[PDB]
């Protein structure tokens, strides 16, 4: 049930180094790709992310993908820089200068079929390839552009495996440049179309967690991905360990998307933690569950009390009272009832792994599929418009061949989800 | 890679090109003869300062850099100075006789006579790059080749590189420090022909340079050699984020896809702090907080215009220096809520911030304080709008009897250039009149 990674652009490959640095530590891969752990625990599922090299060395199945090099060779030269396969380092050298035109019909079109080529060299090396995962922001150029101009060409020649994506929505909070709602806008509606699932990791509520509950009055990227990687931790723990789940993509993605279109989730991680600051007690299981559900645990920056949840996944992590689990889930929906829909029966479903993550003697990882998701679209509809009402910045896009046509069309298609979306919430 | 070649064009072109690469060398610890210790890796390399010089097998490192003048004195200077061995020959290109500050004899007369030869050089340095990026042009408005010259030059750089990148660095012309009539003229006539073909272009007005020397140098009457030394910590400034690296490094054209609203409105309005002497920098420390400050005294600009009566349409704040972000956010929220900044209503209006970590450097016997850190300010206003109303106005009171004018005739031009060129100023002038207003 192998699982093939792709990490697109700055943020992209940032927040997937983080990823891949966690989850080696959970599986007691070194940075030399050495298997020293004391479970069999920790290698009973390990094929799923790695793969087995010949003088028993696991090599994660990931594909690194830049229009620059600047930030690969910050990887290759990071902590577990050397775990990669050298071969999956694919990249450009002209850049992309946060432009999505740049990324998704010229200088990544360039580019795009010799990451292709590194794509199907690692899935013809699978037993049953269950599908794609693919971390990048959307505010930029690479990540965005290229990796939704990627995510079209796999769908091409994969049209029946998953997609998923994790994907950082831009802020102005934590912004890089003025174009980033444009950028965002355009890579949106490829995702309505062509992934299964999109984990809307929103820079606001993660700049917000920072500052406002870690305590930690200039975030940096660092912090921000912190925060990432813990969450993409948890969303892969059901299928990296043994327990209760072992649903691949496909069936995982099926009982949580009622309609195709409406695949953006809003994820959250309990306990909140800053990097190094150690805190020496435990949360109980009403403390979990109740940081889980709570707004500022929400990495989408959207009020779930504003929504309906359509479907909500929950996984516990650690050793602890199911039981005890079950009666505070219960707890939480019976309470609040009027903020779920009643025509999905038993739409709220939890799973425990025994095995916690590092630091943290119990965890839990919210996964919500919330109507509320809504006011992330409506933001940066606000602010694609504000700029586009009087065509501004539009040069950078129509000198690479783009039209004003494209853009109505992308700020329609974002309009109509976001309707789509108040559809189901007033039912 | 990521090559920037400079080109220099005519007298203030040429003499603030020395005042440039000569700092950038104090900067890099490069010597006078083009050694560079601190370099281990001989003949070439991917360095940041790389993007700036080139190398030799023999260790010398080699601006990426071509001087023109269509007369021979200037240059001359360039070739027997302090840093004659820092340049191959073949990057010093002269002519004989001058443009006379006739844009006519500038664009066409002298200009084509030796056009092809820059060309051909600019041509050689071009092939040395393994990723050219694109150009830096240094020129004045009020010269015969500062103007003529160099508007026929970004003409055909067009023509043989495409796309490619073209920034400007453009000497705005002041009565106190010019012995020139006919500088509206010229300056009309190379703003009108150069806007197609510039990305983005720094204006410098000498009577901003020439105040902060007077006023925050002590300087009784400056003199090019004060003037030049203060334009290239500015243009140090700006281009640092090219020439090193850093975490918190912000590049240049990541600064320009912000301030580059529309093609035409690329004229960025340039702050810098501090400029401060020796005798009172004495014991006087200046925080991120003073100096972030004085981004937003107009005093301080490189430009005169006020842009407390105009819309900011772009802030960006290029640090360099001991300067850690904690300090920048601290600064700019006071500043926000004490200051006269207000946008137009289609731009977001948070700060676009960079930090260079190694700080600015002093030319020995300089004027100029050496600080820990120091910052310029790139915005986007409304208000530099008006230093076009200036010259334009100064163009139409002489051409309302079209004094000077038979000059320009005389060498070939038709009067219809001139008329051409003005209402490209007026719908210039209009265009940032047009930006400003609330939208519907
Ligand atoms: N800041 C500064 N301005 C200069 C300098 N040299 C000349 N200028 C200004 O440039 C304008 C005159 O243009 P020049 O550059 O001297 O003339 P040119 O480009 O050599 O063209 P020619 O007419 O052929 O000599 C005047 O406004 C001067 O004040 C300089 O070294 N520094
Ligand atoms: N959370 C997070 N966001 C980032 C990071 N780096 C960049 N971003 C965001 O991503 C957007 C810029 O996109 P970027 O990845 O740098 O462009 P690209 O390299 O061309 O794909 C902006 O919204 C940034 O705030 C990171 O390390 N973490
Ligand atoms: C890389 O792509 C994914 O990890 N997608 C994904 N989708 C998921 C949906 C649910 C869960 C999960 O852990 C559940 C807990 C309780 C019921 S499902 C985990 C998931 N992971
Ligand atoms: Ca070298
Ligand atoms: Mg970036
Ligand atoms: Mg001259």
């Amino acid at each position: 049930r192998e699982i093939v990674h792709i990490q697109a652009g700055q943020c992209g490959n940032q927040i997937g180094a983080k990823f891949w640095e966690v989850i080696s530590d959970e599986h007691g891969i070194d940075p030399t790709g050495s298997y020293h752990g004391d479970s069999d625990l920790q290698l009973e599922r390990i094929n799923v992310y790695y793969n087995e090299a010949t003088g028993n060395k696991y090599v994660p199945r990931a594909i690194l993908v830049d229009l620059e090099p600047g930030t690969m060779d910050s990887v290759r030269s990071g902590p577990f820089g050397q775990i990669f396969r050298p071969d999956n380092f694919v990249f450009g050298q002209s850049g992309a200068g946060n432009n999505w035109a740049k990324g998704h019909y010229t200088e990544g079109a360039e580019l795009v079929d010799s990451v292709l080529d590194v794509v199907r060299k690692e899935s013809e090396s699978c037993d049953c390839l269950q599908g794609f995962q693919l971390t990048h922001s959307l505010g930029g150029g690479t990540g965005s552009g290229m990796g939704t101009l990627l995510i079209s060409k796999i769908r091409e020649e994969y049209p029946d495996r998953i997609m998923n994506t994790f994907s950082v929505m831009p802020s102005p909070k934590v912004s890089d440049t003025v174009v980033e709602p444009y950028n965002a806008t355009l890579s949106v509606h490829q995702l309505v179309e062509n992934t299964d699932e999109t984990y809307c990791i929103d820079n606001e509520a993660l700049y917000d967690i920072c500052f406002r509950t870690l305590k930690l009055t200039t975030p940096t990227y660092g912090d921000l991905n912190h925060l990432v990687s813990a969450t993409m931790s948890g969303v892969t723990t059901c299928l990296r360990f043994p327990g209760q789940l072992n649903a691949d993509l496909r069936k995982l993605a099926v009982n949580m998307v009622p309609f195709p279109r409406l695949h953006f989730f809003m994820p959250g991680f309990a306990p909140l933690t800053s990097r190094g600051s150690q805190q020496y007690r435990a949360l109980t299981v009403p403390e979990l569950t109740q940081q889980m559900f709570d707004s500022k645990n929400m990495m989408a920056a959207c009020d779930p009390r504003h929504g309906r949840y359509l479907t909500v996944a929950a996984i516990f992590r650690g050793r602890m009272s199911m039981k005890e689990v079950d009666e505070q889930m219960l707890n939480v929906q019976n309470k609040n009832s009027s903020y779920f829909v009643e025509w999905i029966p038993n739409n709220v479903k939890t799973a425990v792994c025994d095995i916690p993550p590092r630091g943290l003697k119990m965890s839990a990882t919210f996964i919500g599929n919330s109507t509320a998701i809504q006011e992330l679209f409506k933001r940066i509809s606000e602010q694609f418009t504000a700029m586009f009402r009087r065509k501004a910045f539009l040069h950078w896009y129509t000198g690479e061949g783009m039209d004003e046509m494209e853009f109505t069309e992308a700020e329609s298609n974002m309009n109509d989800l976001v309707s789509e979306y108040q559809q189901y919430q007033d039912a | 890679m990521r090559e920037c070649i400079s080109i220099h064009v005519g007298q203030a072109g040429v003499q603030i090109g020395n005042a440039c690469w000569e700092l950038y060398c104090l900067e890099h610890g490069i010597q006078p003869d083009g050694q560079m210790p601190s370099d281990k890796t001989i003949g070439g390399g991917d360095d940041s300062f790389n993007t700036f010089f080139s190398e030799t097998g023999a260790g010398k490192h080699v601006p990426r850099a071509v001087f023109v003048d269509l007369e021979p004195t200037v240059i001359d200077e360039v070739r027997t100075g302090t840093y004659r061995q820092l340049f191959h020959p073949e990057q010093l290109i002269t002519g004989k006789e001058d443009a006379a500050n006739n844009y006519a004899r500038g664009h066409y007369t002298i200009g084509k006579e030796i056009i092809d030869l820059v060309l051909d050089r600019i041509r050689k340095l071009a092939d040395q790059c393994t990723g050219l990026q694109g150009f830096l042009v240094f020129h004045s408005f009020g010269g015969g080749t500062g103007s003529g010259f160099t508007s026929l030059l970004m003409e055909r750089l067009s023509v043989d590189y495409g796309k490619k990148s073209k920034l400007e660095f453009s000497i705005y012309p002041a009565p106190q420090v010019s012995t020139a009539v006919v500088e509206p003229y010229n300056s009309i006539l190379t703003t009108h022909t150069t806007l197609e073909h510039s990305d983005c272009a720094f204006m410098v007005d000498n009577e901003a340079i020439y105040d902060i020397c007077r006023r925050n140098l002590d300087i009784e009457r400056p003199t090019y050699t004060n003037l030049n030394r203060l334009i290239s910590q500015i243009v140090s400034s700006i281009t640092a984020s090219l020439r090193f690296d850093g975490a918190l490094n912000v590049d240049l054209t990541e600064f320009q896809t912000n301030l580059v609203p529309y093609p035409r409105i690329h004229f960025p309005l340039a702050t810098y702090a501090p400029v401060i002497s020796a005798e009172k920098a004495y014991h006087e420390q200046l925080s991120v907080a003073e100096i972030t400050n004085a981004c937003f005294e107009p005093a301080n600009q490189m430009v005169k215009c006020d842009p407390r009566h105009g819309k900011y349409m772009a802030c960006c704040l290029l640090y360099r220096g001991d300067v850690v972000p904690k300090d920048v956010n601290a600064a700019i929220a006071t500043i926000k809520t004490k200051r006269s900044i207000q946008f137009v209503d289609w731009c977001p209006t948070g700060f676009k911030v960079g930090i260079n970590y190694q700080p600015p450097t002093v030319v020995p016997g300089g004027d100029l304080a050496k600080v820990q850190r120091a910052v310029c300010m790139l915005s986007n206003t409304t208000a530099i709008a008006e230093a076009w109303a200036r010259l334009d106005h100064k163009f139409d009171l002489m051409y309302a009897k079209r004094a000077f004018v038979h000059w320009y005739v005389g060498e070939g031009m038709e009067e219809g250039e001139f008329s051409e060129a003005r209402e490209d100023m007026a719908a210039l002038e209009k265009d940032y009149e047009e930006v400003g207003v609330d939208s519907v």
